[PDB]
């Protein structure tokens, strides 16, 4: 999903 | 204009050591080669009106417009294709400026070299430059639409290969710290470091991030349970599976001021933050009901803060505020949005600090709840939000609050990351005042996020930017540790494979894992990984990416450098053994002076703290010492070499052959390693070229820190037997008779073998061969070499490949050998299967037969039919 | 080993040790298992790409998104002896192991087509071996064989199943070493391909399989081969685990002889499994059981290190709170983190 | 998924 | 914080008391011109060499009559810094900044004005500098700014009212  | 060949270079190379990223295009000027612009009417005005920017190019004239001072006075399309390819990349934001043009081959064929940023965009620009330039030497202009579409393709090519910003942040700091990096072939991973010191990253996840921690962090119910069991403050709330129980749940939660979320996680939708009445709870209920069966949480007041923790230690804090407008005079909301959306610091997507405010039905829904719409006028200093949540990408702001956080709150945040087991973590905190303890302000921890982004901390809208990457690289590569393993690079025209095997053997005596590449195979600690010619940058990468390797020894060939550059950027020891006139005419290198520039690439990439090992008996190699930024060590076969003497008198290091010994001269002291006759690779001291290869290996091991006793053990146990190194000095014992199988190419290998033969104090010296049909006019030189070394010379140069005609090669060898000494039974037999290589019984006891087969495999098979010892 | 343990309140995790020396486990995953490694191991295309780039032998094959291109793909793969799998991963179904003819390739194609759009792999001969590696070091090797009956006299398959399914070492679910042989339409499909059915009599010493793949839970067997593995093969297995970044890993190998180098027997590495099970190594049907856990606890709690922190317990009718605060204060002067509990509060430093 |  | 000797203890004879002492881990030495001119430096080489300013004091003494000569005495410290170490120079001082072209060591700069062409040219090549800006004493490391503290909260400076105390603080922070 990345950069939460 | 036709393009014949394109090469992409990635690493130090022939054209430049520093300009690692280059495209070399081989351009055939079928036309134009005879027309130097003034013969092409209109090709000045046409070129500049199509590309008006081509004034920033300088050429031989050191002037703005220096390029345009010419063009009309042509360059036969050198410069013009080159500068257009560079400009086409500049027009789309990819900056490149280096380039060169050189004529090669037959007249009209040129090597056009230019710098690139993105590999595919670079090649695209090259082809486009040729089309643009060709149309303008046919007609006088270039259609605008044929320029705009090409610029669009370059913009897409340069976008598709871009790294995301969190990877760029880590990679940029890694380069500042001199940590090498590579992209990997799967799952968008990036490797940092070499061999046993390598680490991997993927955006904000790394090789240190555990799976149990990351999965727990993605489970909101699980996370809450674990933290409240540790005494950590979290929101109060319940679970209702869409039953109309809200009116009772508020009795356990704390009345109506509650938050209702969809029970599952499907984007920030269907969420009511502050429910005050029964019917509002129901509207929220009906929306929540859309998702699978986090409801009725108590609502807490405060701001949304993001806290970044990296290694159980706090790095940064930022306050996040949603997109909004304020009562900046008696203006409407649509007027206020247009007024503030013109702020110069608001730019598209990830382009400027802030982004644009956009209104849609969801912004309207947020505004209606506040009592406003687009045509409403706000009271002075009124604040109206256009979004329910904060996000920089939706037009909000981020304020650095790193230095305002209370010591107790710092302690709590670090404890949270440790409880949930995550190294790099974002923590979402709701509080009215970050400068007071959360227990006094009634604040809570709302969420823990594994692998958080960095834009809000490295590019805040208020406050100072923070270097977030530095704390990440410090955990991956702790202070005092290496990121690289030793690299020993060996090059030169002759002797590379032999030197490489010996040097790897010596390092191996220290008990370390040693990987190496050669023209025969790729090895790790005597296990064969791959077979075949494994020189070149693709094989070097197998060893460097291998997680078990501690030492890398790599033979380096010219084909690899000329085709794609070096794979490693820098090394600890660079060894150049010799420069000789082999492979001339290939790869656009015609002269010996040019060949020396290829070999010198290794010497020039040695790190200043390392060493270059040069041959003091070789005039082209010794001369490289004046280009080297590294320390220089020398070796020689004659102690009385002025270079060696001048060098040791200034306390340098040298290796020489003296008094039967291989020894190291270190300042005034002499260290003897061993006797040449007791080292098995050298035929009892009778092979001067094997002694020289041994000196180079001993010196490289010494200057890189190995002890002398280790070096002695290594040279004493090293072997180059038949079937280990086939075709390389294989001497066969057949009763009172010997035969030698070797495989020379260029003349230096014929002279090196000839000296071994001269020392053979036996009987007749016979030779049974010469060159194949693919050599240039050096057949006479071979014949001249055999003539003074052998007293039995028989010619078999009519091989099976027959690259050219039939026996003409044998006829030229006969001409050459009879030129110097026409008294050695100069028979020509032509056959070389079982005819001349079987006729060994024509040589008396203790004589020596020297074989130069086309195929070593056959020569060493036939010799076994005679039952050798 | 006297290591204290606790169950935790979330995700079926277990804690081992106290304070700063604690570790967590969940079945076969631990606090030392990285996420990048585990995710790569679950990506079959990704795993294959990474290993062949390292010089590691893997099966040859292609990608066909259900186009009738099989007749051409075999030219790149190596002729008809191929394996056709559904392109996605949805249990061990719709798989043909040894395709020999055009129409068989199509029947496999039609079944493969059921899943989302690993096809035409070359078929390799040999047995299915499971290799267990724990900390970059080999622990155990087992040979896995699918449920079967043999020509133990002139009896039918249904008779042979009843004869061997009475073996006392065959007991229900995870209860006895081996389990029961069960026949269903899928066992019949496997038997029909061999030329047999339940009422057929097998020739003396004929072997008939009732399953396409090996699994102890389906009635197969596991043979310990730990001491028969060649030194070069040991080296390769350890290198594979390190390349894919997993601490505890199962490696699936196909080979005719585990005692010879894989390059000589033409063997391949088929799969790398993060977090493998242990039943086949701690309770094999042939050979000796291995203590698999000991190498796991040794990486979590290396020799010479503690698993516990000091505990000072204070009791008595009067004076406990005062004594507790003073003792915590004295320890604190050494610069350590001191936690304590009393009747007033719980404190840390 | 466990016990692969 | 224990006093070993009292009185003027600058010069090579005192430097030798610290260097020969079996307990010392770090040596910080103020160096005067009288010591250098009379007997040379006691240590041969050092890790950090700091030159704060050159001014027309002590002229006519020790055979030094001009400011250009005084600059040659002070430059002795900059020229004995080991190549792996640093020289710390005052970018607001024309004689001191000029010493940068003699130094074999790395050079760091400090100033009381961020808009100093030397500082700007230097950080653009990824050097290190210390400047006074926006009420703060901060370190410029390439493109990043590190704020250490506010001048008004550092007791040696009279509430930010003593520019020469601020400059002395910048030099100490940069050397550390
Ligand atoms: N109990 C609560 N009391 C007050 N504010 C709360 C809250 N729960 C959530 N919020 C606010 O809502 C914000 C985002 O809502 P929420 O946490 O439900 O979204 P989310 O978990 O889906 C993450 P994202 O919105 O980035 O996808 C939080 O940062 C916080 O400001
Ligand atoms: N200085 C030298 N050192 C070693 N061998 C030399 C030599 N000069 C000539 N030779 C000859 O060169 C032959 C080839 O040696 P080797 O295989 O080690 O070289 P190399 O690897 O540089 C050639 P390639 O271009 O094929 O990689 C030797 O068998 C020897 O006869
Ligand atoms: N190319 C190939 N050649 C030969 N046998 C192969 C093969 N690919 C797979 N197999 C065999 O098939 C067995 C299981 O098939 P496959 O690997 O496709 O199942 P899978 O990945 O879904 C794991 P599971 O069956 O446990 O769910 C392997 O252990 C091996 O014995
Ligand atoms: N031997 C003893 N040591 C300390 N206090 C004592 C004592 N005998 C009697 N006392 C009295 O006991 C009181 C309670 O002390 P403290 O609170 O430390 O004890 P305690 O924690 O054992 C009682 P609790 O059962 O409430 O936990 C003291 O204030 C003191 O007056
Ligand atoms: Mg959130
Ligand atoms: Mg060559
Ligand atoms: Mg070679
Ligand atoms: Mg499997
Ligand atoms: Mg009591
Ligand atoms: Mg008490």
């Amino acid at each position: 999903d990345d950069d939460d | 204009m036709k393009i014949l060949k394109t090469l992409t270079l990635r690493g130090p190379n022939y054209w430049s050591i520093r300009r690692k990223k280059l495209i070399v295009m081989r351009l055939d000027l079928e036309d134009l080669a005879e027309r130097p612009s003034n013969s092409i009417p209109g090709f000045y005005e046409g070129l500049i009106k199509v590309l008006p920017s081509l004034v920033e190019h300088f050429c031989s004239p050191g002037y703005q417009g220096g390029f345009l001072e010419r063009v009309k006075e042509g360059t036969y399309m050198g410069h013009i294709v080159e500068h257009v390819a560079l400009e086409l990349q500049e027009l789309v934001g990819m900056t490149a400026g280096f380039g060169r043009t050189r004529e090669t081959s037959t007249p009209g064929v040129y090597n056009v070299v230019y710098e690139y940023v993105d590999e595919q965009a670079g090649r695209y620009a090259g082809r486009a430059a040729v089309r643009l330039c060709r149309s303008l030497v046919d007609t006088g202009d270039y259609p605008r639409l044929e320029l705009e579409k090409d610029l669009e393709d370059l913009r897409d090519l340069g976008a598709n290969s871009a790294l995301g910003p969190s990877t760029e942040t880590i990679v940029t700091e890694a380069e500042a710290r001199k940590i090498p990096w590579m992209l990997l072939s799967a799952r968008a991973m990036v490797q940092l470091g070499y061999g046993v010191y390598q680490q991997r990253i993927q955006a904000t996840l790394s090789s240190h991030s555990g799976i149990l921690g990351v999965e727990l962090a993605c489970d909101k119910e699980g996370t809450k349970t674990i933290l409240q069991d540790a005494g950590i403050p979290v929101p109060r709330g319940t679970t209702i599976q869409y039953f109309d129980d809200l009116e009772e749940a508020i009795n356990d939660v704390g009345g109506y001021p509650v938050v209702i979320k969809p029970l599952d996680g499907n984007h920030g939708r269907g969420i009511t933050i502050n429910v005050r009445h029964w019917q509002e709870a129901i509207a929220a209920y009906d929306l929540a009901a859309e998702e699978s069966k986090i409801i009725v949480e108590r609502y807490y007041e405060g701001s949304d803060h993001r806290v970044l923790v990296v290694n159980g230690k706090l790095v940064a804090v930022a306050e996040r505020i949603p997109a909004h407008v304020t009562g900046d005079g008696s203006s409407t909301i649509s007027e206020l949005i247009e007024k503030t959306n013109q702020d110069p610091n608001r730019g598209d997507g990830h382009d400027n600090i802030l982004t644009k405010i956009v209104v849609n039905k969801t912004a309207i829904d947020v505004m209606e709840r506040q009592g406003y719409n687009l045509d409403s006028v706000l009271p002075k200093d009124e604040v109206v939000y256009l979004r329910a949540t904060a996000n920089l990408s939706t037009g909000g702001i981020a304020i650095d609050r790193t230095d305002d956080i209370h010591p107790e709150n710092i302690w709590l945040m670090e404890r949270v990351a440790k409880v949930i087991g995550l190294d790099i973590a974002g923590i979402d905190v709701v509080t009215s005042d970050i400068s007071k303890p959360l227990r006094e302000t009634n604040g809570v921890i709302v969420e823990v996020n594994a692998a958080p982004g960095f834009r809000m901390h490295v590019a805040p809208s208020q406050g100072l930017p923070r270097n977030v990457a530095a704390p990440v690289l410090d955990m991956l590569f702790p202070p005092g540790t290496p990121s690289r393993i030793p690299i020993l690079a060996v090059t030169g025209t002759n002797g590379k494979t032999t030197t490489t095997r010996l040097l790897a053997h010596i390092y191996r005596q220290t008990g370390k894992t040693v990987g190496y590449t050669s023209t025969d195979a790729i090895y790790i600690n005597e296990y064969c990984v791959e077979k075949g010619d494994n020189t070149g940058p693709q094989s070097a990468g197998v060893i460097l990416r291998d997680p078990t390797v501690e030492v890398a020894v790599l033979e380096t060939a010219r084909g690899g450098i000329l085709r794609a550059g070096l794979a490693f950027d820098s090394c600890d020891v660079g060894v150049v053994l010799n420069v000789a006139a082999d492979h001339l005419g290939l790869g656009d290198i015609d002269t010996i002076e040019q060949m020396a520039k290829v070999k010198s690439v290794i010497a020039e990439v040695v790190d200043p703290s390392g060493y270059a090992v040069l041959n003091a008996d070789d005039p082209l190699v010794a001369a490289m010492a004046d280009k080297v930024k590294a320390k220089v060590a020398y070796f020689s076969m004659n102690p009385d070499n002025p270079i060696i003497q001048a060098h040791v008198r200034r306390n340098g290091i040298a290796a020489v052959y003296e008094s039967g010994y291989l020894s190291i001269l270190e300042g005034s002291w002499t260290l003897r390693v061993e006797q040449a006759k007791l080292i098995p690779m050298t035929m009892g001291g009778m092979a001067p070229f094997m002694i020289a290869n041994a000196l180079a290996a001993c010196l490289a091991a010494f200057v890189n820190g190995l002890d002398v006793e280790v070096i002695r053990q290594g040279v004493r146990t090293f072997t180059t037997s038949a079937e280990q190194t086939p075709g390389r000095m294989n001497l066969f014992n057949l009763g009172q008779h010997h035969a030698l199988v070797d495989y020379a190419h260029n003349p230096a290998g014929y002279r090196a073998v000839g000296d071994f033969v001269k020392n053979w104090q036996g009987q007749r010296f016979g030779v049974v061969g010469g060159p194949g049909d693919r050599r240039d006019s050096d057949l006479i030189e071979l014949g001249q070499i055999a003539a003074q070394v052998f007293d039995r010379i028989i010619v078999k140069e009519d091989d099976d490949k027959r690259g050219r005609s039939e026996g003409e090669t044998a006829d030229l060898i006969v001409k050459g050998i009879l030129q110097e000494n026409p008294g050695a039974s100069y028979e020509v037999i032509l056959d070389e299967t079982i005819a001349l290589n079987k006729a060994l019984d024509q040589v008396e006891e203790k004589g020596l037969v020297v074989v130069f087969p086309e195929s070593v495999t056959r020569a060493i098979d036939l010799i076994k039919v005679r039952n050798p010892i």
